[PDB]
């Protein structure tokens, strides 16, 4: 049973054949509880506010022995509401005030505390408040922030194979990019050199750092390269061998092993000549002189007796050399392997190349290299060097980034410091030549585990440091001045940073854009949505082809089949259902824990790594009752490739069908029957709907619509609510329970509706109650249904009865046949709001203000507006009609009896005032449903704002009342009871109260003292609410904040309603892209054999080429459940007994599989049952899942059920003609949606009008007409016609030459069609531009 | 550069030149008080640095605004590049008209006309509607003739019809990369708000009508009109420049009807007896005999340009079906009858254009195709063309098959994991496998859905 | 201002018959220069070539 | 891939079929909207040569 | 995002009524004076000078007096009516004249504003 109240009304059935085991999450968690944590109060300082407060805590001033602490923050409670901060404009944010405490220390004393000043706290800055929905209200206006995708930092080995040298060199580099500072590469050479390549600035010699940080040569070739032996004894020059430190190497000749020979001389060396000297023991083996020519010193030596600066480090053994060196004191010299067919040295060449050797010569070039000139004095380039990297005041790089770095070079130790040593770059630089060799291999970009997100909390984090930081150093220069002072820290702390930073980051933004508002489920899809453009990851739409491309691991993490269409396809994603984010700030997927065979019905969240170790099962794959799997092949992914594997190596399963598709696309019915790029440019289609008059729910759905309207917030849910008093068209209210409510409350809650507001794409919106009168809403059930949504339910589109076949051409490629029927009853009509503001601009010239008593305009256009100048609501308003009157009054004159004259004779106009009224754009025909005044404080022209203000007092006091009532009625009920058997008859307390007549003779011992704590109570009671209603009216009237040269500003809105006309773009979920050609009336369009004619009419050549199987499953299922609706219509309208239709409802809702148990009588008490066939009579609504829909056999069997044929065809008949048409064609409805792409605006028409200053061109928008672009590829079209006159009148006499098209436009008019070239404005502005350099030309002749 | 309010900051041009014009003016004072040599030194290379901003900007130091980091463009910036002059001037001039409307199809229409609202015709052509108020005195005077436009008199619609009856307007698609993209019409007066297009010459115009709008501009002298007449009308471009075959192809709609209309199934109603020629289109309508019949004679007269000068008719008893001899009815004289025998496939279609252009010229074959628009939007309308998810036929030994592939790949993978076959051939081998057997998969399926 | 951008006697005149001093108007004076005001009485179209 | 796609549009298509043909319907729409530049390019060209 | 803001270039009641001056027929020597004429008028809407003055400023004493009567008799019916008018009162004899003769007191009307303003004055 399903035990719910606004699902009982209308049951959709479903086809799931795989149960559900993880509930549909809130959907909404990404944004939500993002900002939660950064905005609530942490004990420890981990994360949020309070890591921004400690990473500046340290304030000392410059040796003067002064600190500034602080003990906790706090936020207060708004000084508006949400709603208040949409009506008036003002942001919606609360105050940060933080306790501090200033203690400075006595100087020559060892921390001596004199006094404290922690007794005042500071306001630093208005943090915005994000509301339950996931927006804000910046400005008045909704916007919504995206989470940046962008490369996590650490560590990353890249291949870069290809055309990079043109050579076939695999140039391996290493790359690491902290989150704050300056970045470090390590890029190759084909000449194996690893030049150093810091901020992508100039190439470095390659061991500059390794100079640089006090490593000299021998510690070098110490460290990255191993001495293996070296003995001399009365020059017989023995070494010892190991096969396994070198091998695979041909020697040339003289290979002994202490008597007998192992490998032979001279020949090629095999693995059993290696198996046998490493078998028998291994001793100094002598070897040819040639050798040592080959050999490489390692570390520098001397002479004992002699310090000559002979035997260089790094350098190749001379024979001359040799045989001074065996006399001069060292038997041993470090030598190297220098074994090429292995390892591979790389910087024994490097170090040669490097024209500096000393410590200071190499990080004098560091600073060289960061500055062109000022050469450091000793001091300089050290705090260069140690301040980029090393200093930690800038350095701090997420120490998540850490943990991932650390974990790059199989460090078991994750948590670290934010700077590091050089045994990290010495690591970095290891696994480079260990990679460049052969050792494991690099690492993926695309690869969703090296990549990180970075949401809403993050950026305000890192831009609330960025405010923060320029406070410390203001604070830390002002108190090295004048130290000798008791003055509060007011003066030190100056938030103004703080905000301006705050106030730029979230009013204007790249990833911070408003949201649209039509078809909500767009909403949802945006407070989804992943961006890569903006600060890092990203810079342009082209950074590269595999970049922007799905990769394998996007498999339960984003959505690929969602994507937009532009040319920005690739780089911004959608989050699935069931993804979420890690702690460290990575995507996780959930899956089933497998366990020897059996399945768990715990549920584990693995990130992107972590799901490539382990064995993960499919959804659609067969299972036991017990958990066993059916079949003992069963295809799972082992390592980004799926195969067969038994039931014992799988390790997890996937949750649902669901979880590969976001709530973008798995809306689409039966998406496994259509193309991929047709639903993935259907799903995008799908956010550009606009919402109608009457919302209906479809016939065939997938079951999310629900969770969708609920998630979406645009809806009325309910909360704590029990049975229902009132209800109304805006308001409702709502009796909580006893049980439920808490102790101090009356007992209810109210629910304003939404009511015609103006939204952001410039539609309506809309709410209307569910409930009629005394029905139980349970918690979480729905109560009114906002824009686009029914009982619930998402209802975007409506369902129409579609056809596919030809019509005399009516129906081409892309175009849609619309009967008449549908623009009777208004089907598809939508209503958009405008709005038109007026300020009154005040400046030098007086102030303006509005009387609605303008000049030159007669009583005519004046009978519209009302005695303040703005006009009455309900009015129409046609073209240009003037709405507000505003004068602009001129300057004074003087006694001028001529003027004096007509001064005199016609009132009191004398060219005071002018006629700048409102004055509206060209013809547009609407009504007018609100407006709204604004002023700011201390101007009384109030002459009618007193109207709508005592309106919203009015609407504030009834709600504020009720409650009252309700207390009032209670403590009255409590006072009649508190009377029984006290001698008091029932005549005496109906007539009239008379405050229980203040206990006279009750009982003289209780009586009394009751009679007095109910009379306090009363008097409480109503102090609180005289406290209510002063604070109430004094919040509606404070008054709302304007611009400086505006004294007063007036806002009017206009409502119209645009109905379905030719040139509309109706399409479906299915890529219909069509649009409307003409309207065929009722008697023309084709019927059936019962009457029924066809709504919409489609192409059918479209199916075969665009693979949309889909589309006509849909249309089936849904004549399906026309036929079942029309059945359950006939048989409510003959008024059969309840039984039948009860057995009707229960033999069509519990047939076609076993995928759920639902019987009636079970719940209803044979009265909620008709109402629940009376919601579905137009039709049933069935749910289909993602991957997981219905059969075509379960589709034949519900036709067959309603009385409909197998096949879906039948015969129709022409409208025209009459005639019966063979090859029966397929008839149904279908889901249908309008698009915002009406030709109510994109139609233009100018012959002309206004032209710019700078070459005397048009515009190009659509307000304040301008001509379109004519672009080099139409007049190259025209150069291969030979119309040389035709391109002559199109760039001369249309756009330039002044006067030549005043000319063209006096000829037309006088009927003598000549022309003349003269000369384009452009190419004068070109000359003149050009003659301002040092370039000459002139017009010879 | 009025921004908002007294916003009068002259950024981005006159920037550099009050920075040069204080900078000379510094450097002439310090001058004319004998400086020392570096200070003099120093401010005349400021003065040079600033210069070489001004007359090109980003080639040394980039010289950033002080509002935001945007490089502000110098006089050498607003002349190269996609926003500089050249681009404007040359081949960027905005027209008054500019068209921008909706486009969507219509059946009704003609090769050589188009459909334009009577909103947008208004505006577009108001000195021609002032001049026709002025010459048949109705308006006396230029603001009697706009007063009369702005209130929209009923005369004003009368004189628009009588005005823009033969003035050609030129149509084009914003994308063109050819030179068929733009071709001049004649305007139709109908209602709404959207464009009408002729179905014959999307193919030129490549568009769908899913939702793409469409450029209108129109002539003023009397040369630009005789060159839209001559050389920009769709009667003009019948054939494709690129090749030289007729680009008026019909869509697919007129196609398949005309692919339909000329079959036989086996001997459906109206099989085996004989009758005349163009006669055959009664029983068609009075349900005497089926489009769709074999083995039925009728009499077709060929009128044959063999003799040179002029043509000779020849009287014959042909075999043929229904629909081709209704089909027949319309085809030109000129044309012989064995055309319109072998199904009348696209490319059948096509060179049947192509020869009716090529011996009886263009008006002919342009009438021609026009009428095999109106006959294929009818037939394909009335008689077949319909789609179904029964249509799709799947085979049955499609299972067998993908079973037996299975059992191959199997015993490949066996004999890899037994080690007689390396990973290269445990590859390829089964590429082939699978290819193999979609390929006999695609065969099963097109003997049990062609002609079966 | 004088002697300076958008300065009159340079750059252009200002409108067409009116000098910025406020004499030597109302097309009374085609190409005379007065001695308040350098201002040259041409069109303002002009403007634009200097 | 070695295991190719065997469930047509009429039958319905699995979850990992489905997933592999979005790389290949990716791929062809980024190739389409990618071409048309490097098209207007050579047109480009092309008329400025001749 | 160039130089130009944006740039536009309004109309104005003097470039609106010299784009009548041109649809209108007059010989080139009328289209001097009517050149000369709207040159005189002002943003109240009043010929700023004279009717003597533009005859004494066009040089030519050939020029008739009543030469630009004529034209300027044919200028003030433009646009707004009554346009470039003589003294603020030739204004209601031209505005008068426009509409037809079957209003109810046109007579007296056009008696009261020839000669009797000064009596209204009071």
């Amino acid at each position: 049973m399903v035990y719910s109240y606004t699902e009982k009304k209308r049951i959709r059935k479903d086809f799931g054949k795989r149960p559900q085991v993880l509930d549909v999450p809130y959907l909404l968690s990404i944004q939500l509880d993002s900002f939660q944590k950064f905005i609530e109060q942490d004990p420890e300082g981990q994360y949020g506010l309070e890591a921004a407060f400690r990473s500046v805590f340290p304030i000392q001033s410059y040796s003067g022995n002064s600190e500034l602490q602080y003990v906790s923050y706090r936020l207060g409670e708004p000084v508006f509401d949400v709603q208040e901060c949409q009506i008036r404009g003002v942001t919606y944010s609360a105050p940060l005030r933080v306790k501090l405490r200033l203690v400075i220390y006595e100087r020559e004393a060892p921390e001596g505390t004199v006094k404290d000043i922690k007794e005042q706290e500071v306001y630093m800055g208005e943090i915005p408040l994000m509301t339950d929905n996931g927006t804000f209200v910046i400005n008045g206006t909704e916007r919504v922030i995206v989470s940046q995708l962008h490369r996590s930092p650490g560590v990353f080995f890249d291949s870069d194979k290809g055309k990079t040298h043109s050579s076939g060199k695999v140039l391996y580099n290493a790359r690491i990019i902290p989150y704050r500072g300056s970045w470090l590469d390590f890029e190759f050479d084909p000449k194996d050199n690893l030049f150093v390549r810091i901020d992508r600035r100039r190439k470095l010699p390659a061991t500059i750092i390794l100079r640089a940080l006090n490593y000299t040569t021998e510690q070098i070739l110490d460290l990255f390269f191993e001495k293996v032996i070296f003995e001399i004894r009365d020059n017989k020059l023995q070494m010892e061998l190991v096969p396994e430190r070198l091998r695979g190497e041909t020697a040339s000749f003289d290979i002994e092993a202490n008597g007998k020979v192992y490998v032979e001389k001279g020949r090629r060396i095999t693995a059993r000549h290696i198996r046998q000297l490493e078998k028998d023991d291994v001793k100094l083996i002598e070897v040819p002189v040639e050798y040592i020519a080959g050999k490489v010193v390692a570390k520098d030596y001397i002479d004992e007796s002699t310090g000559e600066l002979i035997c260089a480090a790094n350098m190749e053994l001379s024979l001359d050399l040799l045989a001074k060196l065996s006399q001069s004191g060292h038997k041993r010299i470090e030598t190297l392997f220098t074994n090429d067919l292995d390892h591979g040295p790389y910087i024994s060449e490097t170090l040669r190349v490097d024209p500096t050797n000393d410590r200071l010569s190499a990080l004098v070039e560091i600073y060289r290299m960061m500055r062109p000139g000022e050469p450091p004095t000793r001091e300089a380039a050290e705090s260069l060097f140690e301040n980029l990297f090393f200093s930690e005041d800038r350095y701090d790089l997420s120490a998540v980034g850490r943990m991932k770095f650390n974990r790059s070079l199989l460090r078991e130790e994750i948590e670290g410091s934010g700077i590091l040593s050089k045994d990290d770059i010495i690591d970095v630089m290891k696994k480079l030549i260990d990679i460049r060799n052969g050792k494991g291999e690099v690492d993926d970009i695309d690869h969703l585990g090296n990549r990180r997100i970075r949401s809403v909390g993050e950026m305000a984090e890192n831009q609330f440091r960025v405010g923060l930081v320029r406070v410390e150093r203001a604070v830390k220069e002002r108190l090295s001045l004048g130290d000798l002072d008791t003055l509060m820290p007011q003066d030190m702390i100056n938030a103004k940073p703080i905000s301006a930073a705050v106030k730029e980051f979230f009013g204007s933004s790249q990833l911070s854009q408003f949201m649209d508002q039509n078809n909500p489920l767009s909403e949802i899809t945006h407070k989804r949505r992943i961006s890569a453009l903006g600060p890092g990851g990203l810079t342009r739409e082209r950074a590269g082809f595999e970049v922007r491309d799905v990769h394998p691991t996007h498999y339960g993490r984003v959505c690929p089949i969602e994507t937009p269409e532009g040319p920005n396809i690739g780089l911004i994603n959608s989050l699935s259902v069931y993804a979420q984010t890690n702690e460290y700030g990575f995507l996780e997927t959930p899956y089933r824990k497998v366990t020897d065979g059996v399945v768990t019905d715990e549920i584990h969240y693995l990130s992107a790594i972590e799901e490539g170790n382990y064995v993960i099962a499919q959804a659609n794959s067969n299972l036991d009752e017990e958990g066993h799997f059916v079949e003992d092949l069963v295809t799972c992914r082992s390592k980004g490739e799926s195969s067969l594997f038994s039931r014992d190596q799988v390790d997890y399963m996937d949750v649902s069908t669901q979880q590969v598709v976001s709530v973008g696309a798995s809306l689409i019915p039966f998406l496994e029957h259509d193309d991929a790029n047709r639903a993935l440019m259907g799903a995008n289609m799908q956010r550009q709907a606009v919402p109608t008059l009457r919302a209906d729910k479809p016939l065939v759905g997938t079951g999310m619509e629900r969770a969708v309207a609920v998630d979406s917030g645009v809806t009325a849910v309910a909360k704590r609510g029990g049975v229902v008093q009132y209800v109304d068209a805006s308001r409702i209210v709502i009796k909580v329970n006893e049980d439920e409510m808490y102790p101090g409350e009356a007992g209810i809650d109210i629910y304003n509706l939404t009511k015609y507001t103006r939204s952001n794409q410039n539609t309506c919106i809309n709410q209307m109650p569910c409930v009629s009168l005394g029905e139980p809403v349970e918690r979480g059930d729905v109560l009114a249904d906002g824009p686009s949504t029914d009982l619930g339910e998402l209802a975007l589109g409506q369902n129409m009865r579609v056809a596919f076949m030809p019509w005399n051409g009516y129906n081409f490629e892309d175009s849609i046949l619309v009967s008449e029927r549908v623009v009777q009853e208004d089907r598809f009509t939508t209503i958009h709001i405008q709005e038109l503001a007026c300020v009154s601009r005040d400046t030098k010239l007086g102030p303006e203000e509005i009387t609605a008593d303008i000049p030159n305009v007669g009583e005519a256009a004046l009978s519209k507006l009302d005695e303040s100048g703005i006009v009455y609501i309900g009015a129409e308003v046609t073209g240009g009609d003037i709405l507000v009157g505003k004068v602009t009054p001129k300057g004074e004159t003087q006694l001028t009896p001529e003027e004096k004259l007509l001064r005199a004779i016609f009132g009191e106009k004398a060219s005071d005032v002018k006629d700048s009224s409102l004055r509206v754009p060209n013809g547009v025909s609407g009504t007018v449903i609100d407006v709204q005044v604004f002023t700011r404080d201390g101007v009384e022209k109030d002459k009618r704002a007193l109207e709508i203000e005592e309106m919203q007092l009015k609407q504030a006091k009834k709600d504020l009342s009720e409650e009252l009532q309700i207390l009032e009625a209670g403590l009255f009920s409590r006072i009649r009871a508190v009377l029984v058997a006290g001698g008091v008859e029932a005549e005496k307390l109906d007539k009239l109260p008379r405050d229980r007549w203040l206990e006279l003779g009750l009982t003289d011992e209780e009586k009394q003292n009751q009679l007095e704590q109910l009379a306090e109570q009363y008097d409480e009671l109503k102090h609180e609410f005289e406290k209510k209603l002063e604070a109430k009216r004094r919040k509606i009237t404070q008054g709302d904040d304007l611009a400086p040269g505006v004294l007063k500003i007036v806002k009017v809105y206009l409502a119209v309603k645009r109905r379905i006309q030719p040139g509309d773009k109706m399409a479906g979920r299915h890529g219909n892209k069509g649009v409307i050609s003409k309207i065929n009336p009722i008697e023309d369009m084709p019927y059936d054999e019962n009457g029924t004619p066809v709504d919409i009419v489609l192409n059918p050549l479209g199916v075969p080429s665009r693979m949309n199987i889909g589309q006509i499953l849909e249309t089936h299922l849904g004549m399906a459940a026309k036929g079942i609706g029309d059945k359950i219509n006939a048989m409510l309208k003959q008024q059969q007994e309840v039984a039948k239709l009860r057995e009707f409802i229960q033999r069509a809702y519990d047939l076609g599989a076993d995928v759920r148990q639902k019987v009636d009588l079970s719940t209803f008490s044979d009265e909620e049952v008709m109402r629940l066939a009376e919601n579905l009579r137009k039709g049933m609504p069935i749910a289909t899942p993602v991957f997981d829909g219905a059969k075509e056999a379960e589709i034949k069997e519900l036709l067959k059920l309603g009385d409909l044929p197998t096949s879906g065809q039948i015969r129709l008949y022409d409208g025209r003609t009459g005639e019966q048409f063979e090859r029966p064609v397929t008839v149904g409805y279908m889901y249908m949606l309008k698009l915002n792409h009406l030709v109510d605006d994109k139609m233009h028409a100018r012959s002309t009008g206004s032209y710019s200053l700078v070459t005397q061109q048009p515009l190009g928008g659509k307000a304040q007409f301008g001509g379109q672009r004519f672009g080099e590829m139409e007049v190259w079209a025209l150069e291969a016609y030979g119309a040389a006159y035709t391109l002559q009148e199109m760039l001369t006499v249309k756009s330039d030459d002044v006067n030549g098209r005043t000319k063209m436009y006096k000829n037309i008019v006088d009927g003598n069609h000549q022309m003349e070239p003269g000369m384009p404005e452009s190419f004068n502005v070109l000359l003149k531009e050009i003659r301002s350099l040092g370039i000459n030309i002139e017009l010879e002749d | 550069v009025p921004l908002d309010g007294g916003r009068f900051a002259t950024s981005d041009l006159n920037d550099l030149y009050r920075r040069v014009i204080n900078r000379n003016n510094r450097l002439k004072r310090l001058l004319d008080l004998a400086a020392p040599d570096i200070i003099v030194r120093n401010e005349k290379r400021m003065l040079q640095e600033a210069v070489d901003a001004l007359l090109d900007n980003g080639r040394r130091g980039r010289a950033i605004t002080g509002s935001n980091k945007r490089p502000l463009k110098s006089l050498a910036d607003m002349i190269k590049g996609k926003q500089g002059r050249f681009r404007q001037n040359l081949l960027g001039k905005r027209v008054d008209y500019s068209g921008r409307s909706v486009i969507t199809v219509g059946p009704y229409l003609r090769l050589h006309q188009c459909g334009l609202p009577k909103k947008m015709a208004l505006e577009l052509f108001k000195p021609f509607i002032y001049g026709k108020l002025e010459l048949r005195g109705l308006a006396t005077t230029i603001k009697a003739a706009k007063k009369m436009v702005e209130r929209e008199e009923a005369v004003v619609w009368d004189i628009l019809d009588e005005v823009i009856r033969e003035h050609p307007v030129l149509l084009n698609r914003a994308p063109t990369l050819h030179r068929l993209g733009i071709q001049a019409f004649e305007p139709v007066l109908i209602e709404g708000k959207a464009i009408q297009l002729h179905p014959l010459v999307c193919a030129a115009y490549n568009a769908d009508f899913d939702g793409d709008q469409m450029a209108v501009h129109v002539p003023l002298t009397l040369e630009a009109q005789l060159e839209a007449r001559a050389l920009m009308m769709s009667t003009n471009n019948i054939l494709s420049p690129a090749n030289g075959e007729p680009i008026i192809v019909p869509s697919q709609d007129v196609v398949l009807g005309l692919y339909y209309m000329t079959r036989d199934c086996v001997n459906a109603k109206g099989e085996g007896m004989v009758l005349t020629g163009p006669k055959e289109a009664e029983r068609l309508y009075r349900s005497g005999l089926a489009s769709l019949h074999a083995r039925v004679k009728v009499r077709i007269t060929e009128y044959e340009k063999d003799a040179n000068g002029e043509l000779v008719a020849k009287t014959s008893l042909k075999d043929t079906t229904v629909g081709r001899a209704i089909l027949w009815m319309i085809v030109p004289k000129g044309l012989p009858y064995s055309i319109v025998n072998q199904a009348l496939g696209k490319k059948a279609i096509s060179k049947m254009l192509n020869t009716c252009y090529r011996i009886l010229g263009l008006k002919p074959t342009v009438i021609f195709a026009d009428q095999i628009m109106y006959t294929g939007f009818a037939y394909a309308a009335r008689s077949g063309a319909s789609v179904g998810i029964d249509d799709m036929v799947i085979p049955e030994k499609k299972h067998e098959i993908i079973s037996e592939a299975e059992a191959e790949v199997a015993e490949i993978q066996e004999q890899f994991q037994s080690g007689l076959v390396t990973a290269g051939e445990r590859y390829n081998k089964v590429i082939d496998i699978w290819a193999a057997a979609n390929d006999r998969v695609s065969k099963a399926m097109m003997d049990n859905l062609q002609t079966e | 201002e004088r002697d300076g951008l958008f300065c009159a006697r340079i750059f252009g005149p200002v409108k067409d018959y009116e000098c910025l001093c406020g004499k030597y108007k109302r097309l009374k004076h085609r190409g005379v220069i007065c001695e308040k005001c350098g201002v040259e009485v041409t069109q303002t179209k002009v403007r634009r070539e200097r | 891939i070695e295991t190719p796609i065997t469930a047509n549009f009429r039958e319905g298509l699995n979850v990992l079929q489905y997933f592999i043909s979005t790389h290949g319907a990716r791929k062809g729409l980024a190739d389409t909207a990618l071409k048309t530049a490097n098209s207007g390019y050579l047109t480009r060209r092309l008329v400025d040569v001749a | 995002e160039l130089p130009v803001y944006q740039g536009e270039t309004t109309q104005t009641l003097q470039d609106y009524l010299m784009w009548q001056v041109e649809l209108t027929p007059f010989t080139d020597t009328d289209r001097a004076i009517a050149t000369s004429i709207v040159d005189a008028v002002d943003d109240t809407g009043y010929l700023t000078i004279q009717i003597e003055d533009i005859v004494d400023s066009i040089g030519d004493d050939e020029i008739g007096l009543e030469e630009v009567e004529a034209v300027l008799k044919r200028i003030q019916r433009f646009d707004p009516v009554g346009v470039a008018a003589k003294d603020l009162r030739d204004c209601l004899l031209i505005q008068l004249s426009q509409f037809a003769k079957e209003t109810p007191w046109l007579e007296e009307a056009r008696l009261i504003i020839s000669d009797h303003l000064d009596l209204l004055a009071n």
